[PDB]
RNA sequence: AGAACUUUGAAGGCCGAAGUGGAGAAGGGUUCCAUGUGAACAGCAGUUGAACAUGGGUCAGUCGGUCCUGAGAGAUGGGCGAGCGCCGUUCCGAAGGGACGGGCGAUGGCCUCCGUUGCCCUCGGCCGAUCGAAAGGGAGUCGGGUUCAGAUCCCCGAAUCCGGAGUGGCGGAGAUGGGCGCCGCGAGGCGUCCAGUGCGGUAACGCGACCGAUCCCGGAGAAGCCGGCGGGAGCCCCGGGGAGAGUUCUCUUUUCUUUGUGAAGGGCAGGGCGCCCUGGAAUGGGUUCGCCCCGAGAGAGGGGCCCGUGCCUUGGAAAGCGUCGCACCUUUGCUGGGGUCCGGUGAGCUCUCGCUGGCCCUUGAAAAUCCGGGGGAGAGGGUGUAAAUCUCGCGCCGGGCCGUACCCAUAUCCGCAGCAGGUCUCCAAGGUGAACAGCCUCUGGCAUGUUGGAACAAUGUAGGUAAGGGAAGUCGGCAAGCCGGAUCCGUAACUUCGGGAUAAGGAUUGGCUCUAAGGGCUGGCAGCCGACUUAGAACUGGUGCGGACCAGGGGAAUCCGA
RNA sequence: CCUGGGCAGGGCGAAGCCAGAGGAAACUCUGGUGGAGGUCCGUAGCGGUCCUGACGUGCAAAUCGGUCGUCCGACCUGGG
């Protein structure tokens, strides 16, 4: 996989034509936006539950988001 | 051996095909004298040989 | 304190299979094969003992993968020679072309006269 | 199997661009990186090959050829050489002195490198048990065990 | 562990129960590396510290 | 600390294959296994590889001797008699 | 129906990691699994079986074959031979049918442009077809789960390798600057010309890519054996914490099981360098267990490269595993906690990596695939518009065929058989002990090897003692028997001076308290942390101490063979 | 011939190296380090001396139990 540090690139590649898969994984205090594509897996873990909640709603609508747990 | 050839492997399928009992519905026909097969081959007794 | 065992029919601790064992998710040691290190290239009539650097160190069949960046070195002779000598044959070259350069005024200076 | 070293020497093709490479007897004296040349006006000196016609009386040389272009069958052993003794200009012909101390007549136009075979004394030091010489020979052949007849 | 115990206190380590040679209970290869390393690591501290010159060292190693 | 009072390299034998075999390969053994100085780096570092072959450690120039010396004496002379015939009358 | 041989539970034992364990190659070919009967097979019996009858069971681009040559076998050219044919493998052969480019001609797709076909020119050593390894070389899959029988194959999840792109899939490089004049306060815009096949560091070298045709050069593939030393990992050991389990007549914060991060990508420790710059030393220097290195540039300072199997992160906690539970006994899933807790030591065992040394009349394999460099035949838009090419980041498509069960064995192989025989490999713990010796246990298997009950006569087969003598028996000290390890002294004749030699001959060996010595780390001589080794002494046991096991009788001479 | 695999632990201490002592010099001596050998005890492996042991219509058309020789090599072994 591929882990995404910045804020610019992982809506880039979540808005790109293979991320039919987007899920949230909550953790203690770290939450994961793993996005799955044809050949990689991005993933994107924030320590900020306020940047998370913004965030969240900011995805590209009909997704099919799978919240997990 | 574990891993084999097709040639042995379809030669062994007969031997498999073969070793079979006698039908119970022969024992009734005409003129048949056949009681019991006698090319019946056992794995450890009678080795075919490869 | 636990044994394990082989994954495939090699049954021989040949060249062919160096395994390692590491420890799984689950909880288990099991062998995993390993390629066998492959060698960084060596100078042509250079150093003999000094590997060439910043070459990258794998099997041949690897190298396919590799980008031109990784296999060779921005100076002439990169990935074939050594930076020694590179230098050696520059000066080497220099210094025989200037030779024949003095043997040919010095046969020029000898015919004026002779 | 020899006890001679073997020479790999870097040749230019006069014809073709490419190297040759050829293995000749390393006589012993050169190293890696001298010049060896080979041809008929080459200069006298050690690993020089050249036509025995040119060269001088009692000059020691190895490695020649019993006819001209024979390529190398005299004189090959490891510490060996052959002595040139006389010459004739006309009905070209040149005596030699081998190893064996035979005085053989051959033609003036065959080569033969300078000096003699690197290696030499290999016969001074006793085989001092039976495992050096099956380590010998397992190179060589099999022909060492040597049951005597009586037996 | 009690018995452990007992060998690092210095029991059950006479003569009666030896069954190996010195040197192969503890060998002096191992011996002279440990009592060299230790004195060249010694030295080495002291002539970082200032404590002897060179000149003496050299001689001292 | 003197070990051995007459035995030298030869020492490892042992009381096997007599004493005048060992007494002649010792002579030998004392040669074939010294380092020489390099005649053209100038260091202690002679080292023969094979039979005949002595290559160096510093510059790794390779040079074809003798088999148990770095030269034979035999050699010297033929080297000798062939720089006085290149000498003689213009080679 | 029938029980000593089947099944379950318990107790007592063996194999004890060089196994009576877990897997394989050759070989066997259905022997593997489920159901069912019990006349035949199993050397007694049988409800049992590897027997019988029925029905199932082997899923691959990334496991191996298929590819490559090695020793070697082999057809054609040619030779021989009455002849089936044989020798021969580069020899006595017109033994390259393919391509880069250019030209002529024809054809097809949206005839703009390209793809083909026929001919001409130029160029092009095969090391000669072909076969030859299921251990040699050979690109690329790992984690969890699933069955009565399959696992790197099946499912989930996460990757990767090799091929294709003709109307060339999208981005980024090459791609975008300079000079002159004019307009505009300025930012900027316009007309002409020119550059532009990438950059940075003094260097060793680095990056997101970096035009390349015949040809040439080089590397990897591609290396012997054995000593040492260091790093990494797994296992072993100790101390603390948590879950579960055992004992508790007495004691024991005690004893036992477990306490996790795969391929792939990034970063950081660690290791190696015969790699660069400043400067040049002797009063020689810094260094290893050992060597080795230095004016052909040491010490010191500053940098670079390769492996990074170690650590953290995406994968990754939602799976997996012990624990206490809510539905449920052909609907059985789901709960929440603790697990990714803090560490340490080591001549410890195994695997791997690296450095160095030794051994020689032993130099320790080729080929296929692939890469780099030198050369500069050619191609490309020509400029505030954009091409020749991309070994860069993505996206799309495919990967055919063959084998995959099981035994691998004192019961699935061979020996006429369920035969103390033979058959090639991996993993291998704790205690004693120098040790993979021998002995005792744990994980894992087993019924004592084709039967049991009763008694302990002679003879027999293995095992151990015997008072006094100690080879008097016998052809013969045959067998049996003595010493047997370690520490400390002492070691003859002879000799090739290396040996004899553990010569011979003597003293000690237990248990529990002690003493002394043998180290590392933090600060400008002090404080803490942990391994077991040695030496000495005291006390004590009915002189017992290698307390079992382990295990050299010796000397004096002859003959022969180093 | 080609291609692969394997050989626990201890003893003796060859070359080379360092240090010290003695000597007017030549040089000698001593204590370490070093780890060579077709070296020694000995396991796995490889063979089979003795008991002329047991069996001798046997487990076996050549086996078994003690006792044995060698175990870094002139070593053992698989496949071709
Ligand atoms: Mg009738
Ligand atoms: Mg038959
Ligand atoms: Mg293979
Ligand atoms: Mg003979
Ligand atoms: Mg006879
Ligand atoms: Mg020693
Ligand atoms: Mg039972
Ligand atoms: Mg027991
Ligand atoms: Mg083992
Ligand atoms: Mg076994
Ligand atoms: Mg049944
Ligand atoms: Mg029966
Ligand atoms: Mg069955
Ligand atoms: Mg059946
Ligand atoms: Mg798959
Ligand atoms: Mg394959
Ligand atoms: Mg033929
Ligand atoms: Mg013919
Ligand atoms: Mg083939
Ligand atoms: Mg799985
Ligand atoms: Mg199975
Ligand atoms: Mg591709
Ligand atoms: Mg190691
Ligand atoms: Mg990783
Ligand atoms: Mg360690
Ligand atoms: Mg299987
Ligand atoms: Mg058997
Ligand atoms: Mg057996
Ligand atoms: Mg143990
Ligand atoms: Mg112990
Ligand atoms: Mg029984
Ligand atoms: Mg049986
Ligand atoms: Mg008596
Ligand atoms: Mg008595
Ligand atoms: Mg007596
Ligand atoms: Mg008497
Ligand atoms: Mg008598
Ligand atoms: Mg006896
Ligand atoms: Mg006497
Ligand atoms: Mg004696
Ligand atoms: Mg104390
Ligand atoms: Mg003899
Ligand atoms: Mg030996
Ligand atoms: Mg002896
Ligand atoms: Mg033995
Ligand atoms: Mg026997
Ligand atoms: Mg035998
Ligand atoms: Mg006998
Ligand atoms: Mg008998
Ligand atoms: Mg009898
Ligand atoms: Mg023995
Ligand atoms: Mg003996
Ligand atoms: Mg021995
Ligand atoms: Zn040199």
């Amino acid at each position: 996989p591929r882990k995404i540090e910045e804020i610019k690139d992982f809506l880039l590649t979540a808005r790109r034509k293979d991320a039919k898969s987007v899920k949230i994984k909550k953790n203690k205090d770290n939450v994961k936006f793993k996005v799955r594509c044809s050949r990689y897996l991005y993933t994107l873990v924030i320590t900020d539950k306020e940047k998370a909640e913004k965030l969240k709603q900011s995805l590209p609508p009909g997704l099919a988001v799978k919240d997990l747990k | 051996s574990s891993h084999k050839t097709f040639r042995i492997k379809r030669f062994l399928a007969k031997k498999q095909k073969q070793n079979r009992p006698i039908p119970q519905w022969i024992r009734m026909k005409t003129g048949n004298k056949i009681r019991y097969n006698s090319k019946r081959r056992h794995w450890r007794r009678t080795k075919l040989g490869l | 304190v636990q044994r394990l065992t082989y994954r495939r029919r090699l049954s021989y601790n040949t060249a062919s299979n160096k395994t390692r064992l590491s420890r799984t998710p689950g909880n288990r040691i099991v062998y995993l094969y390993t390629k066998k290190v492959g060698k960084a290239p060596k100078s042509a009539c250079g150093v003999c003992p000094g590997r060439l650097r910043g070459v990258r160190a794998v099997r041949p069949k690897v190298l396919m993968r590799l980008s031109k960046t990784q296999k060779h070195v921005s100076r002439a002779y990169g990935g074939s020679m050594c930076a020694k000598c590179v230098r050696d044959r520059i000066k080497r070259a220099f210094l025989i072309e200037e030779q024949k350069i003095v043997v040919k005024v010095l046969k020029a200076q000898a015919q004026s006269q002779k | 199997g020899r006890g001679a070293p073997l020479a790999k020497v870097v040749f230019r093709d006069p014809y073709r661009f490419k190297k040759r490479t050829e293995l000749f007897i390393a006589a012993e004296g050169i190293h890696t990186g001298q010049f060896v040349y080979c041809g008929k006006k080459a200069q006298l000196n050690i690993g020089n090959v050249l036509p025995v016609g040119t060269m001088p009386e009692g000059t020691i040389v190895c490695c020649l050829e019993e006819k001209p272009g024979d390529r190398g069958k005299l004189a090959r052993a490891s510490g060996n050489y052959a002595t040139v003794i006389s010459h004739n200009p006309e009905t070209k012909k040149t005596r030699v002195k081998l190893p064996s101390g035979s005085k053989k007549v051959i033609s003036s136009a065959n080569r033969a490198v300078v000096g003699v075979v690197a290696g030499g004394g290999r016969i001074d030091k006793p085989i001092l048990k039976a495992g050096r010489a099956y380590h010998k020979y397992k190179a060589k052949r099999n022909c060492w065990p040597r049951v005597r007849g009586v037996a | 562990r009690k018995n452990t115990l007992a060998r690092r206190k210095g029991r059950h380590m006479g003569i009666g129960k030896r069954k190996g040679t010195a040197n192969a209970r503890m060998p002096e290869k191992v011996t002279w590396m440990r009592r060299m390393r230790i004195l060249r690591r010694l030295l080495r501290r002291y002539r970082e510290s200032k404590k002897i010159d060179r000149h003496m060292y050299h001689s001292l190693y | 600390a003197k070990r051995t009072k007459k035995v030298g390299i030869v020492g490892k034998y042992g009381t096997r294959y007599g004493a005048s075999l060992r007494k002649m390969v010792k002579k030998i053994e004392i040669s074939q296994h010294a380092k020489y100085t390099c005649s053209f780096c100038g260091k202690t570092k002679m080292k023969r590889r094979a039979v005949g072959i002595w290559h160096c450690g510093s510059c790794m120039k390779t040079v074809a001797g003798g088999a148990w010396t770095y030269n034979t004496t035999s050699a010297v002379t033929v080297k000798s008699a062939i720089r006085r015939l290149k000498e003689l009358k213009d080679q």
